[PDB]
């Protein structure tokens, strides 16, 4: 916020870029972000995804579901293809972790009406078809075949198909190491919820501010202008926007009326 | 098509490759719209049903028009035969007998009897009447792929007022009515839907001006 | 090819290079889809079976749809050989007896073959009978080249209805059969292969509605 | 268009489907430019008045242009019909009454009015007077298109001159005013924007200083 | 290229630059292959001797074929004065004799006779002997580029059969031989090269069959 | 353009739109090099005043050059016009009066005046002055658009000679001198700015050696 | 350029800018190879000699070449001065005297006299002489711009003989000898130079082998 | 030289060079391309 809202603007008209990318770039509260980005004549939450795949293996079906973020991995096969197994699969992982969109792709027992009825029951939105990331649309099926490529080098000692898949998917999880980073991907998905709660706290910190009409004076110019909206005040300054304009004032040239 | 030679007789000549091959692409390449109504009557002037149909038939993409557009010939082809009395008993020989709707259609008459017809005393413009059923089809087809209404056409508070202006006259072009209602939006619901600064500018101006002074007061 | 002389007798006429670029650059471009049938219709009018098997060699890879066709006119060459009764008599100067299976596909038969029999009165449509002949292998070809069925095509519970009836029109077009089945498969299988809400609505919309009619009610 | 024959009498014949594919291209490649006032005139050269009304409504996008040269045409045919009176009475046998305001638009005039007008005797200019028309429209929908002014150019504080004056002419063709206002523009406006060096170069060269020793006055 | 009038007498002309320039084109970008055999065949209908020679020179690349047919063209040039009578003395007013090795080839006879041969009475195919003894050239030259020979293609256990048979026909195309041999070898081992699953399914479905049931039975 | 008709007259034509449409994009596409002189004269001939303004005014951009031109245009108008007294008193129909500085520019002579003047006897070739008017406005646009002079060229201590010849004539062609000059120029520069094996290989060679001898000898 | 009219007398006829630009695009972009020899003479059939000038002096680059050129034409046009002594008198009526040295180049005969002396009786072929000194110089610039003799040329022992015999041909065709001369060195330096192993089977084989078995004999 | 330092900021991250006070170097491309880049300058070495 060390005049990172004029750097910010700057990006946007040279770039037009996510306004997540500029609120992680400068530290700025998505807010400054998105109006930056609404600002923008031309331009109009990556946690909480999650895609789901369908695997053939020992004449048995697995589905697998992975994380877009994070890219956390959970695998079970189904010794039946229905639906009432992938809806009861989908409110299991739904209680276990904090899913708010499930993606999948085309197909029949992903359109059945006991998923739509479980996934309408727990208020999650679900669709299939292109991934939202316009990115990492490789990652999904490179992790499924590292996936396969360990159960094959696994079976051989284990006693059960379903034990071998879980130990399998729990070595993929937390005892294989990345590049970037190199820790368990477990940390990485509590890092990226950590970071969500934080973010949560600084939403219910906006919140807390309301209309709170404000007044401002530029330059020690003897007139008052205004009204502007508040965004945010402290560090003994005040940062606001009006008319598609985002400033920092110092509060001695300033005044908030209720 | 049927071209004239210089100080000559009309004649028949087969179809350009290059004229149904930009006829195709700029069908692929440009998104339906009423300009492209010109440019097709553009092209297959003086030409024969054989080649209407053909021309039709090679378009790819977009096959739910070309069903519909061969529904609506069919029922044209039906008021034709309905409303036009259909002359029963053989015509004596030497005239060219009346067309049907598969004969107008094309999908039974060859191109010796076309060529009979064009040259029929008096001369039967069988060709032209087809012609305006596919007009009439493409501006059913024009409607069907209209992508917005009239009426909901609203100025944004960013929106320039040339892009703003620019689209409503596009989806003006896109609406199928008669003339006067033409006018009677032209000249009031623009106006209507406008931002606040220009809106009170133009009621400033009153009624009777043209579109240049708004335009120009609009600016900034 | 065979084109028409002004008041005059008809003369053999040179093969642009513009229709030969255009057919092998329109066969080597997108597909074997039935757009073809009718362009490659377009370029060869009035052609002899020597133009058309010149026409037919220039193609370049995909040579397993010609060795396709090729066996599709050896048959139907044997078959018209067999069906036709074999000439007679002695052959008068001016005059040429019946082709044979191996000169209507124009692999031995010379070019003034060809102007002869089209000179003879009444012509013989030797060129039109091999011309749907190679109609029907590609007919034929494109069935092969079709990598889905009619009954296997489904609608997702958000996709619109549009590019569903276009590929449900792109398939019935791709599927060769009797009109009256392809009438009534157009007339159940698009209402019954649909989403519920439209599914309902176009049972309310009652049978017989035409196309334009669901197509409007089912918006949203 | 309507051009003469080989030592014959002027005949009609279709618009060249190049000539109409070029304007349209040009037109989008190219914005609104005086460039393209001339060009259009080599290209609608013995055009009928429907001819060059069939080019005009090919154009894609930019219809606040077309509208405003529609309301000029209307007011030019109001003129045109106010001043020459619209006659009344008979006309006898073989011969025709002027073209009205409706008619020079071709709205309510069919090809054959057209070609009877043109070969008239004497000679009926109706097409040269739509293409004046159009030409008054095309010079007041480029002032329109001109974004800025002709006293708001400065040379930058070392920019090359050269694409400075440049641009400064080309905006200046653009600008409708009088030969003595641009002869004081052309002889005040452009050192009065200048850098400091060769602008007091130029001040030392005094008044009538042609652009040949001013550019190579300032070289470098 | 030399023409014929309609209804009249025949004129030499000059070749067009689009047939040398499309020539010259696809030579260079389609490298030697079979489908280059008949694209030349239709581009040297009614050619003298000189523009073949004038077309073939301007060849870029690969001049080792090029001296390959001018060994073939001498050779054959030889055969042709060795086996058909070569006249001498004195010659009939108003006629010329026959054309010689050197004349077929067009090294030394002039234009001037090659034009008075083609429209002598009777006509002499001088060209197209000379066209055929390239049409040779060329098949021997296409078995010399010849990739690889027929007898030793696979099939990859990760390659469809589609491709397999397209190369296999692209092959065999290419081999010079009768084709009573061909159709023995294309009947037994097509399969003998294949992947064992679709050879077993193949050899099930019996000892030899129609094509189309031994792709479709191999599908997927 | 002026172009004689078949086995006919002259007759007046426009010019057609591929040619203007490739003149305007070669000027425009790479640099105003002194081959766009001989071009110009390739796309210029036999061809009224208007229609070199309609191909002058299509240019875009580089207003600069045509204010010059047209600069230049003017003041020969006027030594024109001062050089030849005015013929005044009555004038023959069919052989007009004296063209003006404004006639011969063609800004008030019309099409009927210009085509009068081409078919007047004794001729009047105002095109020609016109188009050598044009030619000289080219050559000082030549000039503007030199890079440098031909006085500093010097070849590169391990350059070809090659390059060095081929820059140092491109950049001659460019050059406004006498023929002597030139002569005496490429005589001297060229011995005085070479490398030291090739001067010495040049002065071993002595004066009155050609270039072509200089250049296969400094080989190696 | 020159061409002869249907039905008619021989007429001038303007330049068409197409083979003006594929003769330009060719020469720039391709390379100075022997294979542009005979495109020239494709593209030059039937000119006047100031068709032929502007033909070369519109080629971009390359400016030594050009000026080569123009030093052999003038020496040329000496050679004929000298041969055919200059011949003083009256014209004949209606007989222009043969072309000079200056006048064969064009640079001092108006295009009338060209135009005279085509159709002139008995035809004067002063424009295919200027072809031919355009050969030869065309000949000796190839020659210059050949890097590599014959004399030279060694095949690597880690290379095919397929592209080292192909630049043994491209240095064989790119010098100009008698005929015997080239069939000399056919004979024996394609096997005096050859790598080791394929020149011991060919000695093996014997003398007198042509081409295709030698390639067939070491293989790989 | 503004296309040759929008090519090299394209292919590799420069955040600032080094140049003379040459005309070219502070030519108005290269000052645009270089601010639009974000990259600083510093003239003398
Ligand atoms: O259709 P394409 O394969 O793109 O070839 C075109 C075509 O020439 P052809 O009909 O001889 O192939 C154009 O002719 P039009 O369609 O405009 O009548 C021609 O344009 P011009 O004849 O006006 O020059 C154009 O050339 P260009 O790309 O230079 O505009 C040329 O393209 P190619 O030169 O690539 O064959
Ligand atoms: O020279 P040709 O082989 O006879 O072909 C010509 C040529 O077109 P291309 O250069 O694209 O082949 C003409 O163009 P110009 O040489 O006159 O510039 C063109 O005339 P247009 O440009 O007016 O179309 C004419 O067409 P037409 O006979 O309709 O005038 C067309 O002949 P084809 O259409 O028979 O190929
Ligand atoms: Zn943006």
């Amino acid at each position: 916020f060390l005049d990172g809202i004029d750097k910010a603007q700057e990006e946007h008209e040279k770039y037009h870029s996510n306004w997540r990318a500029m609120a992680s770039d400068f530290n700025l509260p998505p807010v400054v972000a998105k109006e930056i980005v609404a600002s923008c004549d031309k331009c109009q939450c990556s946690p909480g995804i999650w895609q789901l795949n369908c695997t053939h293996l020992e004449g048995k079906v697995i589905l697998v579901a992975v994380h877009v973020a994070s890219g956390y991995i959970e695998a079970e096969v189904i010794p039946a293809e229905t639906g009432q197994e992938t809806a009861y699969f989908l409110l299991k992982l739904a209680g276990r972790w904090p899913v708010k969109t499930v993606h999948t792709n085309n197909g029949s027992n992903f359109t059945s009406t006991t998923v739509k009825a479980a996934c309408w029951w727990a208020g999650i939105k679900q669709e299939f078809g292109i991934p939202y990331n316009p990115q990492s649309q490789g990652v999904i099926e490179s992790m499924n075949k590292e996936l396969k490529k360990i159960i094959g080098q696994v079976r051989d000692q284990a006693e059960h198909l379903k034990t071998a898949v879980q130990m399998a998917v729990f070595i993929h999880n937390f005892k294989r190491k990345g590049g970037i980073g190199g820790y368990s991907a477990g940390e990485r998905i509590v890092d990226i919820i950590a970071t969500d709660i934080q973010t949560k706290e600084l939403q219910k910190q906006i919140t807390k501010i309301q209309n709170f009409r404000v007044y401002y004076r530029d330059s020690r110019d003897p007139v008052w202008k205004g009204p502007a909206k508040l965004l945010w005040k402290g560090e003994g300054a005040v940062v606001i926007q009006d008319n598609s304009d985002i400033k920092v004032v110092p509060r001695r040239k300033a005044k908030i009326i209720r | 098509p049927i071209v004239q030679n210089l100080q000559g007789q009309m004649v028949h000549q087969a179809i350009s490759p290059r004229t149904l091959n930009a006829w195709v692409k700029v069908v692929e390449e440009k998104a339906f719209s009423p300009e492209v109504i010109p440019m097709f009557s553009a092209l297959s002037e003086g030409a024969t049903p054989q080649d209407l149909n053909t021309m039709l038939n090679t378009v790819g993409g977009h096959q739910a028009a070309m069903q519909m557009l061969k529904e609506t010939i069919n029922e044209e082809a039906a008021e034709w035969d309905r409303l036009h009395p259909v002359h029963a008993g053989p015509i004596a020989p030497g005239q060219m007998r009346e067309p049907r709707g598969s004969d107008i259609a094309g999908t039974t008459s060859t191109l010796q009897e076309q060529i009979g017809w064009m040259t029929h005393n008096p001369p039967i413009p069988v060709g032209e009447i087809y012609k305006r059923w596919i007009i009439l089809g493409l501006n059913k087809i024009v409607r069907m792929y209209s992508p917005t209404s009239i009426l909901d056409i609203r100025q944004g508070p960013k929106e320039p007022f040339r892009d703003y202006v620019d689209r409503f006259y596009k989806t003006l072009r896109a609406e199928q009515a008669s003339q006067e209602v033409k006018n009677w939006m032209t000249e009031t619901l623009l106006v209507q839907n406008a931002n606040p600064d220009c809106k009170t500018i133009l009621k400033a101006l009153g009624p009777g001006a043209t579109l240049e002074e708004m335009m120009t007061a609009c600016q900034g």
